[PDB]
RNA sequence: GAACAAUAGUAAGCACAAUCAUAGCACAUAAAAACGUUAGGUCAAGGUGUAGCUUAUGGGUUGGAAAGAAAUGGGCUACAUUUUCUACAUAAGAAUAUCCACCACACGAAAGUUUUUAUGAAACUAAAAACCAAAGGAGGAUUUAGCAGUAAAUCAAGAA
């Protein structure tokens, strides 16, 4: 049985995401790409400092706004900037998000040496695709 | 082959910058060594690597700070806080084997 | 089977395209082929509408091939009907009249004769009974005996043959041979059919 | 055969040019038309040649230049296929031997497919009625 | 009829295989008697209309160029080769493939065979003048995409029910037997690594 | 923190060869011709065998980035196989996609 | 826990199915294939529970890891004539274990020996020459694969 990113069915209770449910057999077929960028193109390059940096990302917005990331992030590149993407859940105040969105964007700016965005969707509670 | 053609080719070299003068076929690596980059200064090679060292220092940091909030490193303390409560720690430096 | 079941296979000969007036059975059999909007599976390359083409020998043919040769066999085959063409004319002007008159001199008719002659009546299949083997006359159907006549044939002059000695020397021989019913596929025939009257009470066994 | 490339070696493995040959080297004088009564009927050749494409024909092409320039002013005479009454005599010819064993070979339409597979070049016409 | 997938649309109601039966049962008895107005009407709506089957192929228009009286093209696809081939009716027997003559390109009896079949079926073999141009696969990849370009390219010449002729045995059909791709942990696209039972 | 001491290992040797690289090259340019006599070139020969060890290229191991495995990577990623189909198979690769054909 | 001329079964969900891919259909192939079964495989991909080491079961440097009594699996090349060599696309010329008195000698050398070359700091690694030309003459019991552009044979490219 191929286990490969897959959430097995439950009893029959179990929420599950648009993404979650769906294997990799179904990415460019139903679901689409949690990046964009150009490296992975035909005849481009550094495909594989984008994939570090990719790693990153998450890992430290997961970390950075703890309980409230709702799916995976959303990361464009476009002409050397990195528009991230995320939906939260509403948790914080709008001081607590608004201080992050700051904070971020700065951090990661100086860090990885160009313009970064953060743009925030919220959301109630878990958008529920299926089971639930 | 003629003389005529040689002085040609001779004149050619010498024009577009190529070598000039007959060379063996192992010698002109030579000319292959300092056309290229040599393969230890590739950025794909000695870049190779992402720094790990400033990663972990800093989200270590920024945890400290309370910004970064690590999940993992909070499973592995209370962990072990739970094991040296339990009375399994680590020894200090010098002190298990003989004591 | 890239071709699903719907598809047909195609209906190569000329003369039945050409001639249809006079058959009422036939002309609504091919009615109903085009206007059931019948699908047709594409010629193959192999089959043609030529004059001059023997299915016999071109299944012959395929069963000399090696790896993928067609080349290479269809050479074999054409220099043999070459080489058993010109042995005939051979045995053609060193006789008499009377034997003019008698000798066959188509490659063709002498091969199709000598297959017809090497073919086996009936055969032998393995029958398990009380934990033993016996062997058991079977009557065959029509293919199988011409399968059996064509594969003898090669199988014969492949092994039997001195290495110096060529393919259509060799199985020239052979069909000459074979026409005259003197051939060692011939010899092979009748063991199949000595083994077949010694176990005839055997016969018994086969239940189909 | 005269002015091309040789096959033929030295225990050297190295090759030796046709000049190199006493026969070839007296057949050259042979050919050179210093001399009086004789008249030279030469045939350029494929089929045994060594180093010519199959498909070249042309007697320059053949003979190169070495061939072509010692060659001097010479009648360039060309034989081509079988017009339709040589091809037509040809087959007749074969007829009257009863060479043409198929029983559909005195019918047009043996001759139409005779004179298609062959393209009435005699060579192929000839291989053509030896297994037929 | 309706199929059981467009009945369970019109009720709006799901429905079993032998429910569907019964009712297409139930029609049959009612159309096998005399037909009233509002009942033919009834039955009516159950009715659906399959849409054109003909296979009748499309005939290229002839064409006539610069001068130049009927010529005919058509274009073959067999196993990675492409063909191109324009036929002259007005031209004698004659057949130029890539700007060479046919016996020097396809120096197989087979593939001559192959570029003869067509010709040979409508008995126009004297008749025609052709030019082609082929590329890629081998060489009977190659007569054989010929065969089916030229075979289309004169069915403008010849009459429409020869054309069902050439259909009928299998002259006009591309032949879709192409090579399979080679699968991991096989050998050959079929072909499997040696099994040890033990 | 590099995953492993291997890796750490080889951060080091990508170092030196880095530094290296030029007197490397230099020496290895008499070394490697014909021209030159061969009385050079047995000097030059001692010159970089005299070079610290882990100067020589040959000696670096391109290895996972992520989980630092030695081999089943794929150049292209810096990344060993494993991990690769881990984040291609949630959509993490931008234009990588399972293959049908 | 079904009987359709129907007798107790309705059921959402997941699988199958359908769709998607292989650039038009169709077919084929690919992909997909739940719940579980084998305490199946992997603490040496990484991560980890429990238990262990801590001037060592940790971290470095230098050099070594041999080998073939034997048994065996899978491959490669063969044992030749549907062949071998050369030219060359598929009509050629020659060779052809036997000739004969005498050697010499066919197919097979991928193996070894020598000399070179490539890569590399390092040649033991790969490749090309020349020499050498052995076993093998189509294989016991028993066994593997393949349903068509498949098997078979031939050619090429890529990953590291
Ligand atoms: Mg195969
Ligand atoms: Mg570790
Ligand atoms: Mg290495
Ligand atoms: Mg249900
Ligand atoms: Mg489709
Ligand atoms: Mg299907
Ligand atoms: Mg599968
Ligand atoms: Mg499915
Ligand atoms: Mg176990
Ligand atoms: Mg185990
Ligand atoms: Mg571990
Ligand atoms: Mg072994
Ligand atoms: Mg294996
Ligand atoms: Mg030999
Ligand atoms: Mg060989
Ligand atoms: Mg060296």
């Amino acid at each position: 049985k191929n286990r490969a990113a897959r959430v097995r069915v439950s009893k029959g209770d179990k929420p599950v995401t648009y993404e979650e449910a769906h294997a990799p057999h179904y990415i460019a077929h139903r679901k689409g790409w949690l990046s964009l960028h150009t490296g992975n193109l035909d005849g481009e390059d550094h495909a594989a400092e984008r994939t570090v940096e990719d790693v990153f990302l998450r890992k430290f917005m997961l970390g950075t706004f703890p309980g409230c990331l709702a799916d995976q992030l959303v990361l464009k590149r476009r002409a050397n900037q990195l528009e991230i993407c995320a939906l939260v859940l509403r948790q914080l105040p709008p001081h607590k998000f608004y201080f992050l969105v700051g904070y971020s964007e700065t951090l990661l700016s100086h860090f990885y040496k160009c313009p970064v965005h953060l743009h925030l969707q919220t959301v109630p509670s878990k958008v529920v695709y299926k089971y639930i | 082959l003629s003389e005529y053609a040689v002085r040609m080719s001779r004149l050619s070299a010498r024009l577009f910058g190529e070598v000039a003068r007959p060379t063996d076929s192992k010698s002109m690596k030579v000319v292959k060594l300092f056309s290229e980059q040599p393969l230890a200064k590739r950025k794909e090679t000695y870049d190779w690597y992402p720094n790990h060292n400033t990663y972990f220092a800093l989200m270590g940091t920024l945890r400290f700070l309370g910004l970064y909030r690590d999940e993992h490193q909070d499973f592995r303390d209370e962990q072990l806080r739970l094991k040296k409560l339990r009375g399994k720690g680590k020894p200090r430096k010098g002190e298990g084997k003989r004591a | 089977s890239r071709y699903g079941p719907e598809y047909k296979d195609p209906q190569i000969d000329k003369e039945y395209y050409r001639k249809p007036l006079a058959e009422q059975t036939e002309e609504e059999k091919y009615e109903r082929d085009f206007k059931k909007t019948q699908l047709i599976k594409a010629a193959p390359a192999t089959k043609t509408s030529s004059v001059f083409e023997d299915p016999v020998i071109s299944k012959f043919t395929n069963m000399m091939m090696k790896g993928g040769n067609k080349v290479l066999a269809r050479s074999l085959m054409t220099q043999t009907l070459e080489a058993v063409k010109r042995k005939q004319f051979a045995k053609y002007h060193a006789a008499s009249a009377e034997e003019q008159a008698t000798i066959e001199r188509n490659p063709y008719t002498i091969f199709h004769q000598a297959l017809k002659n090497c073919e086996p009546v009936i055969g032998l299949v393995p029958i398990l009974k009380g934990g033993h083997f016996y062997q058991v006359p079977v009557p065959l159907a029509d293919r199988r005996r011409r399968f059996l006549a064509m594969k003898w044939m090669i199988a014969e002059c492949r092994e039997k043959k001195h290495r110096r000695v060529l393919m259509p020397e060799k199985l020239s021989q052979e069909l000459l041979e074979a026409f005259h019913n003197q051939g060692p596929v011939i010899k092979r025939k009748h063991d199949m059919h000595k083994m077949a009257e010694a176990n005839r009470a055997l016969a018994h066994y086969r239940w189909w | 055969a005269l002015w091309g490339r040789t096959t033929l070696k030295r225990e050297d493995k190295s090759p030796i040019a046709p000049e190199e040959l006493a026969l070839i080297h007296n057949l050259r004088k042979m050919v050179k038309n210093d001399w009086q009564g004789g008249a030279i009927v030469l045939t350029v050749s494929q089929t045994g040649s060594l180093f010519k494409p199959r498909n070249a024909y042309l007697p320059q092409e053949l003979l190169g230049k070495e061939g072509f320039d010692a060659l001097d002013p010479f009648i360039p005479i060309l034989v081509s296929n079988y017009n339709p009454k040589e091809f037509e005599s040809c087959i007749q010819y074969y007829l009257e031997n009863n060479w043409l064993q198929h029983e559909k070979a005195h019918t047009e339409e043996g001759k139409k497919e005779l004179l298609f597979l062959s393209n009435r070049n005699p060579g192929q016409l000839e291989r053509l009625c030896a297994y037929l | 009829w309706l199929i059981k997938e467009e009945l369970e649309e019109m009720l709006v109601e799901k429905l079993s295989d032998q429910d569907y039966a019964q009712f297409i049962r139930l029609l049959e008895r009612l159309s096998a008697l005399p037909c009233g107005a509002t009942e033919e009407d009834f039955v009516n709506r159950f009715r659906r209309s399959i849409p054109i089957q003909s296979k009748k192929q499309l005939i290229e228009p002839l064409q006539y160029d610069e001068q130049g009286m009927a010529f005919s093209r058509g274009e073959g696809k067999r196993k990675t080769a492409k063909a191109e081939v324009v036929v002259y009716g007005q031209g004698s027997g004659r057949i130029d493939v890539n700007g060479v003559d046919y016996l020097l390109y396809f120096p197989v009896t087979q593939d001559r065979e192959q570029l003869m079949f067509p010709l040979h079926f409508l008995d126009r073999l004297g008749k025609h003048d052709m030019t082609c141009a082929v590329s890629g696969g081998g060489r009977s990849a190659q007569a054989g995409a010929v065969r089916l370009a030229m075979a289309r390219a004169l069915c403008s010449f010849v009459t429409e029910d020869e054309v069902e002729w050439m259909r009928q045995a299998g002259l006009l059909t591309a032949d879709p037997r192409v090579r399979e791709r080679k699968k991991p942990g096989q050998e050959g696209a079929r072909r499997k690594f040696t099994w040890k039972k033990r | 923190y590099y995953v492993d001491w291997k890796m750490l290992r080889d951060v080091k040797r990508r170092k030196m060869a880095y530094e290296y690289a030029d007197e490397r090259l230099r020496i290895n340019s008499l070394r490697k011709n014909t021209i030159l006599p061969k009385d050079l070139q047995e000097v030059a020969d001692e010159e970089i065998a005299s070079l610290p060890r882990d100067s020589c290229p040959v000696r670096i191991r391109n290895r996972c980035v992520m989980t630092s495995r030695p081999r089943g990577v794929k150049r292209r990623w810096r990344l060993s196989r494993i991990v690769f189909r881990h984040l291609a198979d949630h959509g993490q690769l931008s234009g990588v996609q399972r293959a049908m054909w």
